[PDB]
């Protein structure tokens, strides 16, 4: 496992871009955080272990490991929903949208950490490490998305820290696998 | 034990504040047997494409919370490949898996029922509308939680297979429920099986300052489903 | 056949097999089994 | 124990129960999750058939790539063997922490003018190793090129390029590619640390057996390991080089491309 | 024989001037095998819902009648619970079943070839229209019958399979196609499979004051079907 | 059941009768006829030995054809792998509908002048194969030469031609040389139709290693290929090609030449 | 004998036969004998 640099947007730098935001909220079902699965693209995954290695080679296939774990007070209580969306359109817009493919409920209490499992959901035995469409239109091997909402809300006693923060981590599974070397494009 | 984690087709639930699980009448669901069937048509067996967890919209335990109810299958018979089965054919069968989920701190304190029952009628008014007999997805609220909508008292509820959440002991609360009817199989639109109700018995108190805003959530499970009578969709 | 003295003359080798990853994966002194809760 | 392809995948039913809870985890433990793709989904059965082969090290490491590159001047040039000037070789071999390796080294030379455009002509060249406490030549014509101890090769720039193969030839037991220490007792200066001497095996020298009139030789180089072992893996690289010989850099704000909003993909 | 009589799920058709029935490549529709399989997700295979014949609106062969196709699946990606399940799941795979009618006195003459092409492009054209490409359930004209559409002889079109419907002799042609693809599955919305093609190679003709109306007319089965990869429903 | 040879012929005479009745046919029924000679004529004993392998797979496509050809502008150019430019072997791969097989590539270059007027001169030249997802070089001495990773090979106009195998490497289970569908979800634009992002696996990139003065490199490619598996052949090719990346057309009236009468030989 | 590692080294087949045609030439599901008549 390593840690996705998922917050990267433009006035947050260092240590901070790793870190995902929960607060306490005043309406139901809303979203926390989006991205897409693909290991090879540029974006969040791109400095990560799994994302280096897969930068080496021009082909990839197998499961996915996605693992999260909060980072609030021994007091702070909530649930979220983390779903996988397969590929043929855009990102799920609503809770409902989302919960339709794969997905896991998350409670927050002593063990501190859930898996979901990405698993090979494909056409033909091998992907791309690319989605470049300017001259080979790579877009077409785009692999789907993985979402977050609240399931019910974050509760906190009074006088405590209303914002907490989660860490995301990406591994290969045991059945992943890379084809044809080429050189790093950092 | 208090952990527990519930799999069905593509979707997956756990929960670490737990309290067993309800097995209602002492039956998990089952098919239809031979000597029971009547219909003599193929029946249809979906499986994981309709077997799967699905979530409703959340309610909010106010200040004025009273209860609230959801049919089945009403509820879900506008949602995925669930729905469109039940849409497309004359006759349903099948048992229900059945989680709800509310959450607190150690500084808040109240007790929900949770009960489902077999063939609850709304009789409090001469003539119940048309929604509040089939509400949706969306449920609807108990305006006479205290003769349980039907003209019994609350007290004797506990009849009918429920858990509670108190919730200085548990947040979530787990039933499975098999088929039942005076008939082997029937219309998925014109009659509703089951309703899970949800009612404060000791209201929502805490600590001055504590967060005042708490959801309550459903999540429900086709189980061991089967279709016969293939046509054109057709809703109520 | 291989044609001159020294092994540094060689060819590549042909052995390209992998191992289970646990020495960097699960490096921990008692066992937790999948099934199970990891801390009790 | 030792596999020669991935893991395949059985069937797998649904489940309710209090007894089994393979989705939670603790990462606090420092160990990586263990959850398998058939507790977490309903799965079929897959006879996976895909080999493990190109991401050996044998797979990864088994190719040639440029070292060194340069001109004469006088008829004569000389390089360190160090493999820090190209970016590229450099960057994967610093993904391990020791390394033992045999060498295959390729040369190709050509005449060009004094303009560097290249000249239709084919002249004899001379390479010749130099380790550390041999007396290097000075010139195109000094007597140290007779060469009767120090290896050499000899070859014309109209036949095809030159090979040859080298051994494992540190004294330690492995290659270093990273070393928190300083060369020498008594010096803490900051120019002594980081480097181990043990890595600095000495010089190539070249010349022209003749003097080209106008003209120079531009020589290259590339380098290929064979029998790689490896051992402890590190970190990979992830901000541009700057120096040859130490790992100095400069610090940036992010590593990838930022975007709108977390929410928007 | 010259009598048949196909029966799939709720639905027979029958047929008194048959040529029998044509299997093509020497193979019937079949399962994914084990060792060929990629997804590992389990599939969806809802039978007799999805394994029936579908009826598509008839086509009148006019004085100037020059030929009409229909795509796979995109001609039934709308209709029953074949379609639902195909715009619920990101990958699908299935053979067909295809009938082919088309009827007329002893006193006419005229001859058609039905054929099926595995992977036929639309090209006569610098950038064939969305309109062209996936036409629907209603199908559309060809506009260059000699050269097939796509830049080949008429002529040749027999490599593929076929058979006639000659007015003197028969009144149905029959056709039973297994999954043809370079890989185990497939999207069903990106990419179309097989093509079904109509084309008159005699014109229509009959002695002076018969009936001049005559309709041709399609009706076709899903058979042997598998889906992946469940989701929310998406279309083109 | 498989045949080395093709098929006898055995003796017949006369026959007369109601019974038996091959010359009759019945083409609706999509077959094709099944009379053989010896039940349509009086025929003799013939040993027939004449073989059938020129008209296999191996024998009709092992034998190397043109695919590129092109000269470097300020020392370089590049070429997308695909056989469309040329028709010959165009036409002859678009008989099948799927194939599996690996490739014998042959390089051969030269020096002219810019009246494109050949030179007696020998260069050396580079040829660098570029995945998708990876930098191509800018120009002549750009730092992507280095080759560390990407595969290359290096020769001289004065050796005999550049030869290299190459395994099948599709990520399909088979190439296709048709292909009814769109590129990518939510783009059913005009010319996003009938293209397999598939077969695309990239560039060739060639330099010349030093400037030539006034004088350019000339290049051309032969594939040749090797160990072929064939399905579901498809009707020949009727109408001139018209672009490099689709099948469109121009249509015309006839396909053979015309003559006075039906009747008239 | 084969001088280098991978398979596509390796030069041309030399299986070159023909089989039963049946498959492209009579695909039908009832068979129809040479000396009778087809429809009957
Ligand atoms: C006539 C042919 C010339 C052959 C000369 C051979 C000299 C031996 C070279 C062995 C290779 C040494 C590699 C060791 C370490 C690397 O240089 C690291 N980058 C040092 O930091
Ligand atoms: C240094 C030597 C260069 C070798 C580069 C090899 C790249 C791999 C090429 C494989 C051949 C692909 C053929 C596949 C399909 C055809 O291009 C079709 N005409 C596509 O429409
Ligand atoms: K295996
Ligand atoms: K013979």
């Amino acid at each position: 496992e390593s840690l996705v640099e998922i917050n990267n947007v433009s006035g947050v730098e260092g240590v901070a871009r790793y870190r995902i935001p929960l607060n306490v909220q005043d309406a139901m079902d809303g979203q926390i955080m989006a991205v897409r699965v693909d290991p090879g693209a540029d974006g969040p995954m791109q400095s990560t272990l799994l994302g280096v290695f897969t930068r080496y080679y021009t082909q990839w296939s197998g499961s996915l490991d996605f693992t999260f774990m909060f980072c609030g007070t021994f007091m702070t209580t909530g649930k979220v929903i983390i779903a996988y969306t397969p590929p043929g359109g855009d990102q799920p817009g609503s809770r409902q949208q989302a919960m339709l493919g794969t997905h896991v409920v998350w409670d927050f209490g002593l063990q501190s950490s859930i898996t979901l499992v990405v698993p090979w959901i494909s056409s033909g035995h091998f992907r791309g490490t690319s989605l470049d469409n300017t001259i080979y239109k790579y877009r077409y091997y785009e692999a789907g998305y993985i979402t977050m909402w609240y399931q019910t809300n974050m509760v906190v006693p009074p006088n405590f820290p209303t914002e907490a923060s989660i860490l995301m981590f990406v591994a290969a599974q045991p059945n992943f696998s890379l084809r044809i070397l080429k050189d790093r494009p950092d | 034990d208090r952990v527990a984690q519930l799999t069905l087709g593509n979707s997956t639930i756990t929960t670490q504040e737990a309290a067993n699980i309800v097995v209602a009448y002492g039956r998990w669901p089952s098919g239809l047997r031979d000597t029971d069937a009547t219909a003599v048509d193929k029946p249809t067996q979906p499986g994981v494409s309709a077997e799967r967890f699905y979530t409703l919209p959340s309610v909010q335990w106010t200040t004025s919370f009273t209860g609230h109810y959801w049919k089945l299958p009403d509820a879900l018979s506008d949602l995925g490949l669930f729905g469109q089965n039940l849409q497309f054919h004359y006759l349903y069968r099948g048992g229900w898996a059945i989680h709800v989920q509310c959450n607190a701190t150690k500084f808040h304190q109240g007790t929900l029922l949770v009960v489902a029952v077999p063939e609850h009628k709304i009789q409090a008014q001469s003539n119940p509308s048309f929604g509040r007999t089939n509400p949706g997805e969306a449920g609807a609220a108990c305006q006479f939680p205290f003769t349980f909508e039907d003209g019994t008292a609350l007290g004797n509820a506990l009849i009918y297979p429920h858990q509670w959440i108190n919730l200085r002991t548990n947040n979530s609360a787990t039933l499975v429920l098999p088929y039942v009817n005076a008939i082997p199989m029937d219309s998925g639109i014109k009659h509703n099986n089951w309703t899970l109700l949800v009612i404060p018995i000791v209201p929502l108190e805490y600590a001055v300052g504590a967060t005042t805003f708490v959801p309550i959530t459903v999540t429900i499970a086709p189980m061991c489903t089967e279709y016969n009578g293939l046509r054109a969709a057709v809703t109520q | 056949i291989n044609y001159y003295e020294n092994a540094a003359s060689n060819s590549l080798n042909k052995q390209d097999f992998t191992q289970d990853p646990d020495k960097f994966t699960r490096p921990v002194a008692d066992i937790m089994k999948e099934a199970a809760v990891p801390l009790k | 124990t030792i596999k020669n392809t991935v893991e395949n995948t059985v069937e797998s039913t649904h489940s309710i129960s209090t007894e089994a809870t393979p989705a939670l985890q603790a990462a606090e433990t420092g160990a990586t999750s263990n959850a398998s793709d058939e507790s977490m989904i309903e799965t079929r059965n897959v006879v996976n058939t895909h080999g493990v082969a190109e991401t050996s090290l044998e797979g990864f490491y088994g190719r040639a790539g440029l070292v060194a590159m340069f001109t004469t001047e006088g008829g004569i040039r000389s390089w360190y063997i160090n493999f820090g000037k190209y970016v590229q070789l450099r960057a994967k071999l610093e993904l391990l922490t020791y390394a033992r390796f045999d060498v295959e080294f390729t040369i190709v030379a050509q005449v060009v003018d004094e303009q560097a455009k290249v000249k239709d002509f084919n002249v004899d060249y001379q390479v010749m190793y130099v380790p550390p406490g041999a007396s290097a030549p000075d010139g195109q014509d000094s007597f140290q090129w007779q060469s009767s101890c120090n290896p050499s090769v000899i070859s014309n720039t109209g036949l095809p390029p030159a090979r040859v193969s080298v051994p494992f030839m540190s004294s330690a037991n492995a290659y270093s590619f990273s070393y928190d220490g300083y060369i020498q007792f008594g010096d803490t200066s900051s120019s002594s640390y980081g480097i181990l001497p043990i890595h600095y095996l000495g010089q190539l020298v070249v010349r022209t057996c003749e003097d080209l009139d106008s003209a120079r030789l531009r020589v290259r180089i590339y380098a290929k390991p064979k029998h790689m072992r490896g051992w402890i893996p590190r970190s990979p690289r992830m901000r541009p080089y700057v120096s040859r010989f130490t790992g100095i850099y400069t610090d940036a704000p992010s590593f990838c491309v930022n975007r709108e909003s977390i929410t928007t993909a």
